[PDB]
């Protein structure tokens, strides 16, 4: 069977990207910086963590929160930057995000190329990634938005 | 009135005996006074048969013939329990191929009292959607429900219900009653293979209820119904764990973060036919200004995609592709986290009390998805599920 | 150059037979030939459906039933088709008109028709569902091709079974009443009804087997237009999966077969080889004997003792260890003696004939089932069949 | 699956039937018979012999052969009547002959029961039978052919 649904495109500029750069990846690192959060009662979205690297031992974890609570958010974490001997922690509020919405993508790759082609054939530049069998997210410059949504419109047929 | 349809899978269909038992559910059904179509999988292991025949006689099985095989798969089905039926008293009125079977000609046939057994509808989309593969017996089940305008669809095999973890690693895990839309997409997405994805897709874009019941018992299972959006923030929960260990690890250290690379590596992956999913890629340096791309695929699939990248790191520009095949992927899928401050920090508390390592997180706007050593999975389940008090 | 092709269940085994027969299907093409068709259910699929059918309901319906078989008959045709596609062909498959196929057949397309009612003539009786070796044979008709090829494991028709007859041959032709004869009294490679439609169209049939390149034996010509300075004896047949039931004393008046055969029809019995002679002039009465396969034996004795105690008939006789040979051949219509030879043959090692039937091409006789070795045997090299 | 046709319906009045009554059910006895006719260069047709009575031992063999040789055969077995062997050779030139034809006919045991039935309803008596999967012949008085094709063609639909 393999067989698929895409949906449609959707788009939003109603968030900030966060970056908490190099922390440890041992248990209980990625708990400090989302119980902070938690009792400053900041509610989080996005969270993308990849794998540490070899030659430290640490990674990045990157979350979205409403722009609103942003600067907030990036006090409440640096107060724990040295006790977890962070790089430093990133701030962003002019981040925006497209995703592709669907259903049983997985036994599509071609999808999820296409996704990214289509991208580069409006010279946008892909800064984050997230994908599921139901939705392919990135996190681009707001400015891009209009143009990213408007080539996968084109690439997959929606709109 | 009262417009029942049922989609029984192959595990429902293993045998005679079973095809009777069927039956008269079947009746059953109408005798307590409703219209009923009926969709069947083909018989058992049927179709994984087919299939391997299919690929044993054709490497790149045409898309035509594949779905007359897989077609006639099903009417070896559906001609049997067209028989059962008809032995316990129905009348029953088969149908084929999506408009054959108009919605009309199902409608006027059940307004004869007739049992309608059906194969092969995408839709009468004359939705703005694009389709790809072939439609499955879930998909068409969900199809005549929304074309049909059906008070539910019910979706039979020997899975009696959507639980809150699997019942055999967590004692305490206990069948849901119900659940949203989203809410089933997100663990279907993470490692429930109980229903087809697209189908659950199609439930939610016409707003049909699916029931998730078994053919062994009588059991009402777990109803599927209701976006997400429309339930209230005070009562929305968290709903369930799940967990997966068929996958692989593949990460592209050191890629140029400039447009079109992304693309060199899913292209490549795509013409491999390597079905690639969790696709994961932070922030780039600023020192050096690349980043890392980590996505999974089936195990089975790791060496080629292993091989197909390697090459590009010599001809292309990346630093190094990392392999991993001992890892395990576990999950909290609920509407209750959306608009709930403090969820992602108890799921990682509970993670860290009892020593698992995070090693990669993901997420949708209703889940979270870490991936762990696949050793670290049954106590991760057991800690989330605990956690968050699910299941009693 | 249009040849029909059907591949029956053996030829259909496994995905690496479906590749082997693809590709000889292809090179039938490339010789130069249009080419349909016609696949059986993969080996045993229909047998194992049929097993299905009759433990879901008791008296499958014949709408299901078809709908069944025909499914079994598509994964056969959806597989060939694909193994086709991969070695270059353009396949068209088929659910379904003469002309479809013609105007594919007329594009280059080799075409795969799973199945159609086909009728001959307006006026015939048809009974039962169309199989594959019909439409084969339907198709042929239909589009007028130059042979319709039967493919399986048997490679031809021969002069007798040869792991008993050593001297068995295998035949080079023989005509469709001959052929129809045969397969009367004997094991069946073909279905007789699509000989019978064949013989009616006049489309030659070829038995050959998928596993070598042997021609096979051809069924053409009839009957009627072989000169009698040609007919020849054509082969001998056994036959030990059936018993005997005869009905004693049934008095020689109108409707009294009807009571034995409406009995018998109703429960379903595969009767056969039905007989009766003269009624004795004192008695008024006379008996029938007909055969039945022996799994029917025991209803069939059941079914008739119930009459008998009605007072219908004396008694009801059953015996279950009897076999048949027979010999077939065109040239025993206008030639004296060959039924003395034949009686001849069977005296000459000392084995009893217990009943004799006969067509005007066909000589038939039951005795013991351990005599038929002998009996075939002797009835072969009396009448120099190979030898 | 179990598929037949059933293609027309036939009638002869060519044939005389010779019937020699109460030969010995032993290997030879059969032989005796048609070599007698064979020597005579006689071709005949149809042949029925039914099973031998458990009293007696005997059978009766009935054939059927081109109706101006029927009284020349019945003397050439009447000379060999009684002479070690039968009990009586009978003579009837008033046979007729009346089959329906097709293939595949043993699964459909209904075809047989009609085929009686139809001859049945019409008040013909049936003297013979001789079936199988591809005929369904039966002897009758030729005066009744006529009646017993037309029953038949009404029954199975064929008409002619
Ligand atoms: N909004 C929840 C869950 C976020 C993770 C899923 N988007 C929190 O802030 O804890
Ligand atoms: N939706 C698939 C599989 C159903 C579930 C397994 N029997 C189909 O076409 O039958
Ligand atoms: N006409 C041949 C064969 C008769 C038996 C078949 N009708 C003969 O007189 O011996
Ligand atoms: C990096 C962070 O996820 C760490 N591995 C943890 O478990 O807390
Ligand atoms: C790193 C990769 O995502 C790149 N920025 C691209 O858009 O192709
Ligand atoms: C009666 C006659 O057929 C005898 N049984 C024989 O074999 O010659
Ligand atoms: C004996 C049987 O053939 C009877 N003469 C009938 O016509 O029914």
């Amino acid at each position: 069977m393999e067989e698929a649904v895409l949906t449609g495109v959707a788009t939003d500029k109603s968030e900030a990207k966060v970056t908490v750069l190099g922390i440890s990846d041992k248990p209980g690192e990625a708990a400090k910086v989302f119980r902070a959060l938690a009792d400053a009662e900041i509610n989080i979205d996005m969270v993308l963590q990849n794998v540490s690297s070899v030659e430290d031992g640490t990674t990045d974890i990157t979350f979205t929160c409403p722009r609103s609570d942003g600067r907030r958010a990036m006090e409440i974490l640096k107060k724990l930057q040295v006790q977890g001997n962070w790089t430093n922690v990133l701030y962003d509020d002019q981040v925006g995000k497209v995703s592709l919405v669907g259903a049983g993508m997985k036994s599509h790759p071609g999808v999820t190329a296409e996704f990214m082609e289509a991208l580069r054939d409006v010279n946008v530049n892909i800064e984050l990634i997230s994908t599921s069998e139901i939705r392919i997210s990135v996190l681009i410059r707001e400015d891009d938005l209009d143009a990213a949504a408007r080539a996968l419109h084109e690439q997959f047929q929606l709109g | 009135m009262a417009l029942v349809v049922q989609k029984y899978g192959g595990s429902s269909l293993e045998s005679a005996e079973r095809i009777r038992n069927v039956a008269e559910r079947i009746v059953a059904t109408k005798k307590a006074g409703n219209d009923v179509v009926v969709v069947c999988s083909a018989m058992g292991d049927t179709t994984d048969e087919l299939l391997e025949l299919a690929a044993a006689v054709n490497p790149v099985p045409p898309a035509r013939e594949m779905d007359m095989l897989l077609t006639a798969g099903e009417r070896i089905s559906n001609a049997l329990v067209a028989m059962a039926i008809e032995s316990l008293g129905a009348e029953a009125q088969s149908f084929t191929g999506s408009q054959d079977v108009t919605p009309g000609r199902v409608r006027e046939a059940l307004d004869e009292g007739k049992i309608c057994i059906v194969a092969g509808f995408q839709g009468v989309n004359k939705r703005d959607v694009t389709t790809l593969g072939r439609g499955g017996s879930d998909t068409t089940a969900v199809a005549l429900a929304a074309a049909l305008n059906a008070d539910v669809c019910e979706i039979y095999s020997d899975v009696d219900g959507v639980y809150t973890a699997d019942p055999r690693i967590v004692p305490n895990a206990q069948k849901l009653e119900k659940l949203s839309f989203e809410e089933m997409l997100e663990l279907a997405a993470v490692g429930s293979k109980i229903l087809v994805l697209r189908s659950v897709e199609y439930a939610r874009a016409f707003n049909v209820p699916l029931r998730v019941r078994s053919s062994y018992s009588n059991d009402p299972g777990t109803l599927i119904a209701g976006s997400m959006e429309d339930i209230p923030v005070e009562e929305a929960v968290l709903t369930g764990v799940a967990t997966d260990k068929s996958e692989a690890k593949v990460t592209v250290l050191g890629i140029s973060d400039k447009p079109g690379e992304a693309a060199k590596v899913f292209r490549a992956l795509a013409d491999a036919e390597i079905n690639i999913d969790m696709v994961l890629q932070n922030v780039s340096s600023v020192e050096d200004g690349t980043t890392d791309i980590t996505f999974t695929c089936p195990r089975s699939d790791g060496r080629r995609a292993m091989e197909i990248l390697k090459k590009l790191q010599v001809q292309g520009n990346w630093t190094n592709v990392l392999y991993d095949d001992q890892v395990g992927k576990v999950s909290l899928v609920g509407a209750g986290m959306k608009s709930h401050p403090g969820v992602t920090a108890e799921f990682m508390e509970a993670l860290r009390d009892v020593n698992v390592n995070i090693e990669l997180i993901s997420t949708s706007e209703i889940r979270i998805s870490v991936l762990i050593r696949e050793d670290d999975l049954d106590a991760a389940a057991r800690a989330l599920h605990e956690q968050f008090q699910l299941g009693g």
